[PDB]
């Protein structure tokens, strides 16, 4: 909700509660979400300023903290800021921000990441650039400089990041994305490549130093209706779990399809189906082998912009003999929304 | 940066506030007409408290270096300050106690044995250390409080040394000769309770007290704790990778002396490079006396007879293994036994209704049929099993008689050898 | 304070800080409650909407966030999120709500829990059914459907939460609580019950599955005064602590008595005192002890509803010889509290 | 920005968001600020009521979130809460709080700390009294009880806090400090003293029980201008660590000299340069040395009051034979922030 909007300056905060819980036969170890409670309440703040007619600045930052916790040692796990960034938007030439925030592959991906709960598996955090990671620098045009209306463009550089794991590191990369929006229909395509650090080819799994992804996506929206089809494929870009080795890495070649079609009523009702599936290639002593191979059957009720209801069931097809310890069992979640 | 701008000092206070009031600020208006709308209404308020009560009451429902047990030799993998110790003031488990007791009245007992194939699973590199530590007054029979500070060797009646034997380096207490070790000080650190020994020619060993955790045994897959714990002679390079020393800990701090040994962790070539000098050793010490047989011997018969002792010992494991293996395998069957008769006394139950097809009993009747075919076959393999512990008991039974009455011929050769 | 109340929703931002000290002998391990300084500040968003005239949603959350704590690696010690739940209010037949929030129990344990900073002791976070817990569905009738004024009862399942530790950790648990208030006075009686799990029962103390409690609470409050007498008796349900063992576990059974007697002055001033207890029983090696037996005196001067300052100097009546190494030394705090 | 300012009471949300980086030569490892990402979002309030005409009641509170970090177990790392304490304003006599807050010695030191980003290394954190600290109890007056215009004085006290380090542990202190500010012109003295506690003496480093810090500080701001030149002098109380020892402790003496001239154009520029030095004395095993001696050269761009875009250039003159593992290498960083 906007708070104050004077002077020129305008101050949003958001924030939402979600009361979640997740269900699956047994303990919820070979689930695919998991089981329990998964309530979470997220808060953030957007700010805007024209500082000149032609010109404005805005900042943007969000943070998640868990309710599952205890309130013990533990109360801190999974707590997070998901996105804090800044950059400005000029009139025409475009906008160029800088901080934590989605990558331009994310771009392409938005479109199969609309489910209630689950979906954008592929666009996993800390990941080069499906999905939300800190240390990018990233400009956008809007519709060419407004010459071509429906096609934007965005560039993004990342600059390298050591840290502990391999898993949240990088290096120096660069990717772009493309977004054409006409009369409903969408059409995306998003680039990225980047330079693995040395921890990251110290890793078992996971062979060569161009870590690269990117994606192409489709979709028709209109008449509360909502159909999209993002197919992306990654070299050494995305990572991977071995229970039976309890051993991690990165994937050499990785195909990713994902499929959506969600209806939407007017009284505030809308039915969601999703596919999706993941095949990684040239694994270290594993061949080829499916990472997640699942159908989605969901649901969701707006009571209102601020008030929401929704269901999701999970039909994991991924069978228990995978290579890598996946979960193969089906699993359903069920959630309440406030968010204000 | 940038912290000064603003950031006004002396008191804090920016403008007017809205209203005067403290808590109650408003436009105007109170006799009312209970209309809740007019100029003679006063509330002028509307979803007083529409939502849900959220906990309601004060809320405030409450307010706002594990130590290493003493003679137990550990893996620490070295820092660039040295060593990380931490004793513990609790005085030294039964086990120590007993083995030095038992080695009061060069040979020794093991403790630990070591395998470089798995100590460099987790130290690679290879750096780790062994560590050990006992409280200096049951090592030394001169209370370490009470000698000089100009001593630098204080004598002891047991150490904890590196050793080489059965192709493994092993942690060991030795003890039965003349033994002397290093004595120095503990200078404290920053940490409470935490001290730097220095011993010459070993890393940097900052020891930490601490009698407040109750004390731990670490477990590493390269240290083992061999339960044999027989007396055996000694290695006669025994020490060449070990430092220890007793350190002592400054008059205000309160803390017992402490020895501790610091061994290290011996490559296989290295292993092989001890194993040969000590059998290069065995040798010489072995003839210079009268004549090769004289002494050769008494040491061939002695090994001799302490290993017929470590195969006595090992039988009667199995034998006391392979008793209860026996009678549990025959309770087993007991068991069975009776659940046939059970099955069997239910088919005597039902044999009635066996020609009666249309009868409730006649259903639970080839019910027991199952029943009794199932702990029939239940009662086949409880048997077959328990003939094989039968099997297994007597050979037992007959391992033990030979084998000691090859401890007794083993014991008559190291007589006669020993008489010679 | 209501910072956004438009479009038939409305948002409360309700935020606090306290600078608090606690003083006591010695370093303050024996201290009732402590010593030094507990300056704390707490912050917490309420909303609602009217989806209907009939149906309304509610979202809150509130964390916690404790001053004492250095900047170094300690700086989150403490620091929690107390309460975030959902749910909804119908008009009359009455109102469902999901997420982490107070144990029914609380319900009845709120009369005694009117101190301005000790009180509620039994009353122990992460418990069944007596503190704020997450994971909880609650159903709630004002008025039995508006047809008896002052009488409301409610009821509360508790999905199983298996933690890293007994004390944090439950299962399946159900609960309920009547309330009647007619014409100032007021009356109130909770029980709950559940299953413990294996963390639990593995416990060195503690023995058998049904955790159990209840409670009774009776009350006068008006005319400036407040009085309230809870007595509440549970089984398997009460944590505890041996210092001389430094093992914990549940108690086979414990009862507790809470009383509470509170002036109030026109001149912002509010003087009070409690008396509290806890005896546990069929503990493990030792027994039938007190947990807890002490006095309360102390006092609240409220400058307005935003500024307050507060004393309370809590008489700890456990004797050194107890036999749990509970903290047998008196303890008082002085605290100063602003709040929006 | 002011959110809620309604029965006599007010509520200014403050918080900003920067988009920041440091860049250096090398991984960084002896850069004297770093290198890398450096984003962080503060967010915090402050809050007043007039209580009385001549008494009213502030309560003020700030946090720091670190983005840097990634969403692993380093998520929390370098996140706390920077400032949390309340108090009352009387009309004249002055104005008493308590809670976390800067310390007294810190107010000398605030002429110099108006660097864009780096500067007041010096004024470490959980310092005696050069920074901020928590368990503080102070007094101020305003013109000396309205005798003189421009002329204010402070005391305070420091409760002791026994941590688990030296660096974050003290003891009981007091101090004070003088500001007189006369048409533009500005002077001001500060002096606290305080006890080590014992886990302080421990350090090698270090040796007595005084504490001891003191300040001096000069300064003229007006006509867009800014010069301002802090002189301190302590004993036993700086801290200071040794990469080749891999040892830390405190300075058994310091001196530290700052110096600082800063111009502002109306076109929203303010281009800064600062000296600064610090040599410790006594130092148990090193003598006398240097632990930073830079120069620095940088810029501001202030879009608005709530957009602003920074630089500076570090040239750190320190060696690299430096007896103190100090890192002997230049630096830069640049950042952007929004701030409501």
């Amino acid at each position: 909700a906007e708070i104050y909007n004077k002077d020129g300056n305008k101050v949003d905060l958001y924030g939402k509660a979600v009361g979640l819980h997740y269900f699956s036969k047994g303990n919820g170890e070979n689930s695919y979400g998991g089981n329990g409670d998964m309530t979470y309440a997220r808060l953030g703040f957007k700010g805007e300023t024209q500082i000149n007619s032609d010109l404005t600045g805005y900042g943007q930052w969000e943070y998640n903290f868990q309710g599952n916790n205890s309130e013990g040692a533990d109360a801190q796990t999974g707590n997070k800021t998901r996105l804090a960034f800044a950059g400005l938007k000029y009139a025409d030439v475009g906008s160029f921000d800088y901080g934590r925030n989605y990558g331009v592959v994310y771009d392409a991906l938005g479109y199969t990441d609309m489910l209630p709960e689950f979906g954008g598996d592929t666009a996993y955090s800390d990941d080069f650039f499906v999905g939300r990671v800190g240390g990018v620098a990233t400009y956008r045009n809007s519709n060419f400089f407004g010459l071509v209306d429906g096609l934007n463009f965005a560039v993004q550089y990342l600059g390298k990041n050591e840290r502990d794991t391999a898993r949240r590191s990088n290096g120096d990369g660069v990717g772009g994305s493309i977004s054409y929006e006409y009369e409903g229909f969408g059409i995306v395509g998003a680039y990225g490549a980047a330079d693995r650090t040395n921890l990251q080819e110290a890793q078992p799994l996971g062979n060569g130093k161009k870590a690269e992804q990117w994606a192409t996506g489709l979709k028709y929206d209109a008449n509360n209706i909502y159909l999209a089809a993002n197919y992306g494929e990654t070299r050494n870009a995305t990572p991977i779990t071995n229970k039976f080795t309890n051993t991690s890495g990165f994937a050499n070649k990785t195909q990713d399809v994902l499929l959506v079609a969600q209806y939407q009523f007017d009284f505030g009702l809308r039915p969601s189906i999703a596919y999706t599936k993941s095949k990684a290639k040239d694994v270290e002593g594993i061949g080829d082998v499916d990472l997640v191979n699942y159908f989605e059957v969901g649901a969701t009720y707006y009571f209102n912009k601020n008030m929401s209801t929704y269901v999701d069931y999970i039909i994991n097809q991924i069978d228990s003999d995978n290579k890598l310890g996946v979960g193969s069992d089906d699993t359903v979640a069920v959630g309440i929304v406030y968010q204000f | 940066g940038g912290d000064g701008r603003g950031h006004n000092t002396g008191a804090h206070s920016t403008s007017g506030n809205i209203n005067g009031g403290p808590t109650g600020i408003g436009v105007s208006g109170g006799c009312s007409d209970g209309s809740g709308w007019s100029s003679e209404n006063n509330p002028w308020g509307g979803g007083s408290g529409s939502g849900i009560h959220w906990g309601g009451g004060s809320g405030r429902g409450n307010g706002g270096a594990a130590p290493v047990a003493f003679g137990f030799p550990a893996l620490s993998t070295p820092g660039a300050g040295g060593l990380a110790v931490s004793i513990s003031a609790s005085e030294l488990s039964a086990a120590i106690a007993g083995i030095i007791a038992k080695l009061k009245k060069p040979f020794g007992v093991v403790l630990s044995s070591l395998i470089p194939s798995e100590i460099a699973k987790d130290d690679p590199n290879m750096m780790s250390k062994i560590v050990t530590s006992l409280p200096a007054d049951d090592i030394t029979e001169s209370p370490v409080s009470s000698l000089p500070l100009d001593k630098a060797t204080v004598n002891v009646n047991v150490r904890v040394v590196d050793d080489v034997k059965d192709e493994r380096q092993n942690i060991s207490v030795v003890s039965g000769v003349p033994m002397s070790v290093p004595v120095v000080d503990a200078k404290p650190t920053e940490r409470p309770g935490v001290f730097t020994a220095s011993i010459p020619g070993a890393p940097v060993l900052n020891i930490s007290v601490n009698d407040s955790t109750p004390a731990v045994q670490t477990l590493s897959p390269g240290v083992t704790n061999n339960t044999d714990k027989d007396v055996r002679p000694a290695g006669f390079t025994q020490g060449g990778n070990t430092r220890d020393a007793v350190i002592r800990f400054p008059k205000d701090s309160g803390h017992n002396a402490v020895y501790v040994s610091v061994s290290d962790v011996l490559s296989p070539d290295q292993v092989k490079q001890r194993q040969d000098e000590e059998n290069r050793r065995q040798q010489e010490w072995d003839a210079t006396h009268p004549v090769e047989a004289a002494e050769r011997n008494y040491e061939r018969a002695r090994a001799e007879l302490n290993q017929a002792n470590e195969d006595v010992a090992r039988n009667q494991e199995r034998q006391a293994k392979a008793v209860q293996v026996y009678n549990s395998r025959k309770s087993e069957l007991d068991a069975a036994n009776k659940t046939l008769a059970d099955a069997i006394a239910e088919i005597k139950q039902f044999n009635r209704f066996a020609h009666d097809p249309m009868a409730g009993g006649h259903r639970m009747w080839q019910m027991a049929g199952l029943k009794a075919q199932r702990a029939q076959t239940d009662v086949n393999n409880k048997q077959a099993a328990f003939d094989a512990a039968a099997k297994e008991k007597s050979d037992a039974d007959a391992a033990l008689s030979a084998a000691q009455e090859r401890r007794k011929q083993k014991e008559n050769k190291e007589k006669d050898a020993k008489d010679k």
